[PDB]
This record gives C-alpha cells, structure tokens and sequence, in this order.
RNA sequence: AAUAUUUAAAAUCAAAUAUAUAUAUAUUUGUUAAUAGAUAAUAUACGGAUCUUAAUAAUAAGAAUUAUUUAAUUCCUUGGAAUAUUAUAUUUUAAAAUAUAAAUACUGAAUAUCUAAAUAUUAUUAUUAUAAUAAUAAUAAUAUGGUAAUAGAACAUUUAAUGAUAAUAUAUAUUAGUUAUUAAUUAAUAUAUGUAUUAAUUAAAUAGAGAA
RNA sequence: AGGUAAAUAAUCUAAAGGGAAACAGCCCAGAUUAAGAUAUAAAGUUCCUAAUAAAUAAUAAGUGAAAUAAAUAUUAAAAU
RNA sequence: AGUAUGAAAAUGAUUAUUUUAUAAGCAAUCAUGAAUAUAUUAUAUUAUAUUAAUGAUGUACCUUUUGUAUAAUGGGUCAGC
C-alpha cells in the first residue's frame, strides 16, 4: 500500500521566467533641509525619467517628507532595504540606486569559503559509500 | 559492454588512503579529454536516476534497456536467502479445500487458546498467515489480548515508552524513501 | 648562550636540493646574459633573430664581470662544482676550516662558489 | 565522442569554470560568484563556455573546454549584492592605535536555468 | 508487482554486511527477481534493510520516467495489493 | 548539491580486521596505518570536527615485526607525579605483563591526533595477542568472497 | 699471505667542459667506517608516536638514519626520440597482441598573478552639469606595515547666528534590518513632550577617557 | 661570557605573515580591503600535521632521526 | 543636601532557553553538528537570533624599555569628573 507526504514546491526564479527582484523604488526628499540637496537635484534633473525609461518593471514613487532623503527599495521575496542619502550629491545618490536595483533582496549574510553553490537537488552521483567503493579500504 | 570507453576511479593527485576529504588534490588532477565511465561508489537506494532503474521496470521502448548501465555486480548464488518465508524457499501450496476451511473456522472459534494459529498451520501442513486470512477468531479472544498488550505496555517504565516510541518512528521512516 | 638559535650543524635532503636549483638557476642567468649579447651584437652585423640564433660562431661577452663569470675557473657552473663546495663555506675560525652555507646569512640570495684549493 | 549515455540521463551535473574558478552544478543551481560582474546586468544570461566535465551518475564527458556544440548550459544574472559588512581590527602589542580593517565583499547571485546535452 | 509482470518471485538476500553484534551495524541486502536485482536496500537491522530493498524497488517502478524520444507510456494502473 | 542525499552508509563505522601473522609491515608503520583508519582519513566525508573513524580489529598480535634490538632495550616510561616514582620497562617486560596487543596500542595512541575524540579513536581499536576474538562475527563480509572459503569453517565461525 | 706507511685527485690515472680538433693545450670533478672515550641531582625527552624487514604469501611492507642524486629508465641536442613500467579499453586464447593515457612530483606565506572593491598620483577616455572646471564612471600603470615625528580629511558632543516643519510629529531607550557603518537611517515596541536653537553653512569649545 | 669596545651589512627597534618544537634580532617575505583558481619563497611531504615516489652506496651503533664532544684506544676498509 | 522622572551601568536573587559531571590553560575568533525561539511572502529542502557537541588558531591591556605572557609598572567593577 502506498500514501501520499503532503508537501510543496520550491520556486527557483531564474529557471523558467526572471521575475526581476526589484519592484519598487521610494525617493524621499524633503524641500527645506540641506541634506536632501543632492536627491532634490537628483529628481529635477532628467535621470529619473531615463531610469524609468530603462526599468519598466520597477515603480518609482517620490514622496516629501521632513527627515534626511532616502532610498528605500521594496523587493519580490518581501524584504526592504532603505538607505539613507543625506549630503550625497546627485551621482552618489543615482550610483546608491543603482546598487539597489542590483540588489536581489535577501539579507546580508557571511559565507564561508568556497560556499559557492546551493542546490535543491539531489547528487547526481550518490553519497558514498564504504561498501560500494572501486577501491576497498585495505 | 556496449559501451567500450576508459574507466576511471575518482581520483586525486594525493594519497587517497590519506587525503580522501582534500578537494584540492581533486581540484589539481587533470584527466585527458574524452569519454569516461566512472561507476558510482553509492548504494542505489534514494535513487530515481535512470542509470540505476532496473532494465524490467523499463519500458520496452526505451532505448535505456540496451544500454549497460544498470551493472548486475551481484550475483543471486551467492547472496544468501534473509528473512525469506518458507513459501518462497519451498513453493506455495493451494492443497486445502472448502470443507477443511469450515472445520478451521469452526476449531478457532471455539477454542482460539487450544487451537491457536501455530498449532493449526501444523495441522494442515499450511502458514499461519493463511490461518489468520481464513478464519477469525472469537473476538473476545481478540477483546482479551489487546487487554493483556495494553496492561504489559503500562507495567513498562518511561524510558521503555520513549524507546518503543523512537523504534516506530524509524520504522515509519524506513518506508519513505 | 642562554638564547637558542637552533640552527642545525648540517643541511637536510631537501634543503640541498634547492640549493643545488638555487645554483643552477645563476648558472641560467648567466647563460642567457651571454646569449643576449650575442644575439645583439649578430643583429648589429646584420642578421635576423632566428640566424644569430643559429649562428656557429658564438660570440663571448666583451666586458669584464661577464667574462669572468663565464669561466669556470673562477665562477664554476653547479654540475661542475664539488659536493663540497655546493653544502659548505670556508670558515678560518671553525674547526676542519669548514662551515655549512646554510649558517651564512642570506645564503638563498648571496652567492659562494669558490673555496680556496686545500680548504 | 559518443556522447549518448549523457543525452539520455535524467540527471546530469557540470563544472564550469569562470576565471579558472570550478563550479559544480545541475540545472536549478544557485551560484554565488565572489566578485561584482560588470559585463552582464541583472536579468542576462551568461552563456557558459569553459565546461571542464559534463557528468551522469556513471558516466563522464571531459575537455578543456568541452566542445560548445556538444552541450548547453544557460546561467541567469539573478542579483548582484554584497557579503556582510565586517570591521577586523588590526593592532600591535603594546600600542594604543587599532586600525579598523573594514571591509564588505561584492557578490554575483547565479541561477542555472538550463544544463543539457545538445 | 512482480506477478502481475513477466518477472519471478522477488526474494531478499545479504550483499553484504558489517558491525553485526554492534549499536549500528549495516546490512545490505538486495531484492532479487532471478538473478536481476530490482532494489537495493541498506540497513541498521536485516530487517529494516529489506524493507528499504523493497521501497526502492517500488520507487523504481513508479518513479520512472521515460525519455520524450520514446513513444508514449500508458502504465497498467496502481499496483492493487 | 555532491552532499545532498543519504549519507548513512558513508559515516557507517565498519570493522577492519588485520591478522598479524599475515601482515609484513613494522610495529610503527602498521600502528601509523592504523591510526589513520581510527581517525577516519581514508573516507572522502571527513572532517576534522567530526569524528567519523571505523573500527579495527587487529589479532594474531603475538607475531608482531620488531626491528633492531627493540624488543629487549626500547623502554616504555611512566610517572604518577610523587618524584622518584619514574616507572621504566623494556618491550619485553610490558609484553610479558601485558601483551603485544598493549605495545601496539600505545603506538597507535602516539600516532592519533590530541584531542577529546583521542580517546574514543584508542578505545574503537580491539587488539588480541592470539587468533580467538569475539569481533570475528562482525568483520566487513561481502557474498563474492564466499566461494574462497570452505563450507564448514564459515558455519564453525558463526557457531563461535 | 707478511712487514710498514698513507687515508691522498697536489702529482698520478679516469671522467667531463672549452680553444685548433680522431690529437694537443687549458680548466673542472673523483680518495674510509664503526665502537669506546661519554658523565648529577622534580621525570623517559629525536617536539611526541615511532623508524633498521622477512622466504612461505599476499591487487600490498621492507628507514621515517647517513652520503651523492633524480622526478619512470636510456641515448641525442629546457626539448624531442626510444625503452620498458603502471592504469585502462579492445580483440584473441588467467595469458598474449593492438592502442589511449600518465610522465608537466607535491605541500606551502597576509609573496606574485588572476578575480573583484577602496583611496592617491600619472596618462588616456566616457557621461552629467580655473567646462583648460567639478562630480561620477571606465581603462593601463605605480603606490597604500609602521613607534617617535610631520602633513591632510572627517565624524560624535555643547553653545551662538540664520531656520521650514509637527502627536500621521519629535526625542530618548531596546530589538531586528539598511548604507564600505566611531555615524546615521528603516520598522516594531516603550516612555515623554503640543514639541527640535532641528537640516544645512558658519563661528567657537570645560569638544571624545581601560590607564595619573 | 647572553661580556666589553668600536668597523661593515642585515633584521629587530617601529614589521604582522610562513619556517626554525616553543622563539624581538636566525632562514624566507613586507598586511589598502576581500576573494581563493594559478604560480610559488624559506621550510617540509609514515601518523600527530597541509604534502612523495624513486635510484646507488654506507651504517646495525636506535649511531642517528633541526642544538655534531676532544685527545687517545680497539676493530675493520681501501691505496701504496 | 532643589523638585520631578529614571528598562544607565556595576551588583544580588529568581525563572526560561541552551550547553555542561573522562576534561586542562586571556575563555575569543573562525570552522561545524544539534536544540530552542521569532518570522501576516517559511512557497522550503526557508531566514535570522540565542546556546562553551566537536575541530582548528589564539602568550590580557597599558606604561617603560635594547627587549615584557612575563614572576617589571598600574588598574576590584561600573557611573560621573
Ligand atoms: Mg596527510
Ligand atoms: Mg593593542
Ligand atoms: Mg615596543
Ligand atoms: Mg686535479
Ligand atoms: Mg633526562
Ligand atoms: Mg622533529
Ligand atoms: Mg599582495
Ligand atoms: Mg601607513
Ligand atoms: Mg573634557
Ligand atoms: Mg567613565
Ligand atoms: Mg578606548
Ligand atoms: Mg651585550
Ligand atoms: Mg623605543
Ligand atoms: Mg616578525
Ligand atoms: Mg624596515
Ligand atoms: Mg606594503
Ligand atoms: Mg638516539
Ligand atoms: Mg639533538
Ligand atoms: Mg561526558
Ligand atoms: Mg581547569
Ligand atoms: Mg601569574
Ligand atoms: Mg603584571
Ligand atoms: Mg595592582
């Protein structure tokens, strides 16, 4: 007799369709407040525009708010990134967001070394074994 | 052999006796370019791989069955026979007939304590097993034993129950795959 | 001497093997230096690369440092040199006049091929 | 080169080399280059060309680059990120200055979406 | 299974074994249908060994799939024990 | 992705017999070979954080090689802590007391790495002076080497 | 065999390299070992285990010491060629024949390269807005251990000048995220306050404490 | 004399890293931050401990095996 | 020595989680099992956090010195100055 383990899928995003990462971008600004001078630059200039242009797939909100400028990311797996921009010229600012977009968005984490790859699946060889080796142990 | 390519161990560059865990000598030890067979040094127990299914569990399209991969290194006179029934050693036997069946089932209802399954089986020159799918015994027979297993189950300690508890869940594993 | 330089008396296989390298890699040197010349001052008469490669006539290095290094009397190659001379110094103040080159400072850069002749 | 054994197999792995770096995988797989790729953006696909060994369960094609013909094996650029931030401090033994060694590694996220035998 | 195909009776047998009398020995044991094996169980117990033989004879059977180069497989139904 | 599956049978301690008499390898070598085994280096799943060494069984340990005169001057030292208490005896006096197997021991225990796995590596070493053992029944076996032994010492083995 | 020296490649011979060259000349290399002598006080003390091999009998061990060497062995001129070896596959009758490969010994640093990131300078670009400029980004190169010391650039804290805003806010604290991070920021939670001498630029300092 | 006085060079001083059992000064080599594929240095490759296989001689004393102890004696061995 | 407020620390007791009764040294770092907790995208073969299995590396800090793990100087801890 045989029965089914309920369980469910794991999605690997890459595979069959890309869903981008990134999906939304907040630039936060604020008019009085000489930190926000860079991003208010940054928002009048045309490169927002272009940047909207080249990702079609991320919405770019603009908010005013009283605080520092900030730069907060909104990712596919749930995570938010916010970075601060306060006193960053327009070419930091644009180069800060630029690494958010590049962002997938999980949390930052140390690897150890050669920890390079990370499968669902199981080996294609099997795990060894000292009964079914080639070269019997003595 | 369809298949007439080199064969290869795994190998290193280091003393695999010694450095078996190193990758680097892994890394380091180049082979020439081509085709190679390396036999699998697993057990192909978890495996659904189409190089480990048996040739009669593939279909007789399959292209797979000509191929020599599913390596027959056993060899069943060799191997001796484990916890194999005495059916499967000797052959099965359908020698009994209805009447005899009728005078089973008549004997287990009666006196299932004189006539147990072990006793019939000898009787009959047949299993137990196909006592028990013949014939039912009186069910206050079967009232009274689970009673007895339930009382020897509370006279165990806590350590026992925790032991018989462990033993059921790797069985229940043994049957995942 | 409460402080312990443990500096063995004599080299170990391995430590021998690389010095032996060591020697022959300036003995290389050399060799290309000379053919270097060579090969310039062929292509100043007027040939090709490849013929003052082959050239028979070999020509040998004007200048005086090269010169001497090039004979063998005075700057020996490794495969000529005595196992002596390849695994110990002339020391004056050790006893048997010989210290091994392992014991001179900076022995894997500074070169010493030639002892005096009895010594 | 026969390569048949391989074509069939349901399973079947890679090692790939980027910068002479070996990368053993399926398809699904999720390397992690340690490096910031600036070639490609997130979203493009990296055709893998230095393939050292293209392996079954028992079987194994190998080659310095294994011909291109003979296999595919499509990676997908799935995010450019960073290890976490660390600050090692670096001092002597007996002085009051400590040098803070920060430092905080770029990433490169792979995902193999395609490995088979052409 | 092996009734309702052209096979013969599957029966267990040791492979190989090892650390009997031990806390955790290992028993090999494959089940044979002539001298074809079907399944390769290994185990703590004799036992439990056989049992994960038969599993992976089972798995085989149901968990094989086919190339798409081959004509389609139409199974014979779930094994009715 | 190597890792996943089921790694049972790769950290399963197996047995390793070695018959003495047969072996024509050295005290030191042998215990060196040995150690190794113990530690679990021959198998490609080690790590050093993780003990994963098998079991050796060695027997026939009275007919052990050793070299030089070492069996009549090469002299094992102990000392409880109290001075004047250095205990020092010859090869052949801790064999007499003791056996060939103790000698073979403490190579094997100098050979192994110091640490808190040491001891458990020392203890999966079973070493018997003589042929008669009661690990004979739990020796790696497999069904190809049947047919080289004879039909009544297998069942006279198993009967011990 | 006996007596007596020497323990040597200077001479001598042999071998190798270089100049005219089947020879001459010049240069380079090659000449013992063991034991005893032997030696103190917490405890054996090569760092420790331990290391000198053995037919029958192993798909298998045989210095892990000393000396001269090699990277399978032999000729020719790093290189090729031949030779057997080892492993593997194929074919034939556990052997023979054919062929493919391995011969680049390996470990090893925070050395060098590669792989990316940062700053500085030199030389070329690109983009965006002393434009012979500034910011940002490329490429090639060089540089980046540091006590005493010198020089340059920042941040936290407190006060003064200027100064939107607001309980959907601000401040302080805790926890978890974020930004190459003494700092600030996001969210949640807590307590205060109808509110920052707040962002920013200047001016200044009772302006930063594991060391008296 | 781990002494003292100066001469030349190097290192330490102010230099982390590998080796020398442990080690300011010896043998390698100079840490901007990582990464860890390739070349490596000195030093190593039975196990502890990352890495090894050979060749020709000699030793039998555990000599020796990373800190070489002398005159002299005995026993051999070559050459004259 | 004002008045309010006060999850500032040192310090004590208690509870929870986790490790610990064959193991030896600045008590950390890195590797790496296991257990627990939290997680309104754990879809999981998930992620973070806490915790002296086990392994490796690791001679407090300052001062003063040619040179200090030094059995040289100085510090019982934390808060304010
Ligand atoms: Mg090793
Ligand atoms: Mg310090
Ligand atoms: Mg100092
Ligand atoms: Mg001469
Ligand atoms: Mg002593
Ligand atoms: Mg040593
Ligand atoms: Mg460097
Ligand atoms: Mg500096
Ligand atoms: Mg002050
Ligand atoms: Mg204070
Ligand atoms: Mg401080
Ligand atoms: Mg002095
Ligand atoms: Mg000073
Ligand atoms: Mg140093
Ligand atoms: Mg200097
Ligand atoms: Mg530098
Ligand atoms: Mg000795
Ligand atoms: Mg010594
Ligand atoms: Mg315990
Ligand atoms: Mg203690
Ligand atoms: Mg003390
Ligand atoms: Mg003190
Ligand atoms: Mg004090």
């Amino acid at each position: 007799v045989v029965k089914a383990i309920a369980r469910n899928s794991i999605g690997r995003n890459g595979v069959g369709a890309f869903v981008f990462p990134c999906r939304k971008i907040t630039l936060q600004f604020c008019n009085w407040g000489g930190s926000s001078e860079g991003m208010r630059k940054f928002l009048t200039s045309k490169r927002l525009d272009k940047w909207g242009q080249e990702f079609p797939w991320i919405q770019f909100e603009v908010m005013r708010k009283s605080g520092h400028p900030l730069l907060r990311a909104e990712y596919t797996n749930g995570r938010e990134k916010v970075i601060c921009v306060r006193n960053l010229n327009i070419d930091n600012v644009e180069n800060k967001l630029k690494l958010l977009k590049d962002s997938d968005g999980d949390i930052l984490r140390r690897r150890t070394k050669n920890d390079n790859v990370e499968s669902l699946n199981s080996s294609v060889r099997g795990i060894w074994s000292p009964l079914h080796a080639a070269k019997r142990h003595r | 052999k369809q298949f007439g390519f080199p064969k290869t161990q795994v190998t290193t560059i280091y003393n695999k006796t010694k450095s078996a865990s190193n990758y680097k000598g892994y890394l380091k030890h180049r082979d020439a370019p081509g085709m190679y067979y390396q036999p699998s040094e697993s057990i192909a127990t978890g495996s659904v791989n189409s190089e480990t299914i048996p040739r009669s569990f593939m279909a007789a399209s399959d292209p797979r069955r000509g191929l020599d991969m599913p390596v027959q290194s056993t060899k069943a006179k060799q191997c001796p026979n484990v916890l194999v029934g005495k059916s499967t050693v000797n052959g099965k036997t359908y020698h009994l007939g209805p009447q005899e069946i009728d005078e089973i089932r008549k004997l287990r209802l009666d006196n299932p304590q004189k006539y147990t399954r072990k006793f019939l089986a000898a009787k009959y020159g047949i299993s137990p097993l196909f006592v028990s799918m013949v014939s039912k015994p009186s069910e206050q027979h079967v009232q009274i034993m689970e009673s007895r297993l339930q009382e020897i189950q509370s006279r165990w300690k806590e350590k026992r129950r925790i032991a018989r508890e462990d033993r059921k869940r790797r069985k229940l594993l043994w049957y995942q795959a | 001497g409460g402080l312990l330089w443990k500096i063995p008396w004599r080299m170990s296989t391995h430590q021998k093997t690389r010095q032996r390298e060591r020697l022959r890699n300036v003995d290389q040197v050399i060799k290309q230096l000379t053919l270097g010349l060579h090969v310039q001052r062929c292509q100043d008469k007027g040939l090709t690369y490849q013929e003052a490669m082959e050239s028979k006539k070999k020509y040998k290095p004007r200048s005086k440092s090269l010169r001497l290094l090039n004979k063998p009397s005075v700057f020996p190659k490794e495969n000529q040199m005595s196992s002596k001379d390849k695994y110990w110094t002339f020391d004056k103040k050790a006893v048997g006049y010989r210290k091994g080159i392992h014991k001179v400072p900076k022995w894997t850069k500074i070169s010493i091929r030639k002892a005096p002749k009895f010594f | 080169t026969d390569t048949t054994p391989l074509k069939l197999s349901n399973e079947l792995y890679a090692i790939f080399k980027i910068h002479n770096r070996p990368y053993l995988v399926t398809e699904g797989d999720r390397v992690i280059l340690p490096f910031k790729l600036k070639q490609a953006e997130v979203g493009d696909i990296l055709n893998m060309t230095d393939v050292t060994t293209l392996g079954s369960r028992n079987y194994k094609l190998v080659g310095h680059p294994i011909n291109t013909s003979l296999y595919t094996l499509k990676a997908t650029v799935v995010g450019k990120t960073k290890r976490a931030f660390q600050t090692r401090e670096v001092t002597k033994r007996r002085n009051r200055r400590v040098r803070h060694a920060k430092s905080k590694g770029d990433l490169t996220i792979l995902r193999i979406s395609e490995l088979s035998m052409n | 299974l092996c009734r309702r195909e052209g096979l013969e009776k599957p029966v267990s047998k040791l492979v190989a074994e090892s650390g009997r009398l031990s806390k955790s020995p290992v028993f090999i044991v494959h089940v044979f249908s002539g001298e074809e094996t079907l399944g390769e169980g290994y185990g703590s117990s004799l036992k439990e060994a056989k049992a994960r033989a038969a599993t992976d004879a089972l798995m085989k059977w149901y968990c094989y799939e086919p190339l798409a180069q081959q004509e389609p497989v139409i199974d014979p139904g779930t094994v009715v024990v | 992705s190597q890792k996943i599956g089921h790694s049972g049978l790769a950290f399963a301690r197996l047995w390793h017999h070695v018959d003495v008499a047969r072996d024509k390898r050295t005290l030191g070598r042998l215990a060196s070979a040995i150690a190794i085994t113990l530690i679990g280096r021959h198998k490609p799943v080690y790590h050093p954080s993780q003990d994963c060494g098998d079991y050796v069984v060695v027997t026939n340990c009275q007919k052990i090689r050793v070299t030089g005169k070492k069996f009549e001057q090469k002299t094992y030292w102990s000392h409880s802590g109290r001075p004047g208490q250095l205990k020092l005896q010859t090869m052949n006096k801790v064999v007499a007391d003791k056996g060939f197997g103790e000698i073979l021991k403490k190579a094997v225990s100098g050979m192994l790495p110091k640490n808190k796995l040491r001891k458990q590596r020392l203890d999966r070493l079973k070493v018997f002076d003589g042929s008669e053992n009661p690990y004979k029944q739990n020796i790696t076996a497999f069904a190809h080497e049947q047919s080289s032994i004879p039909e009544p010492l297998k069942e006279s083995i198993f009967n011990q």
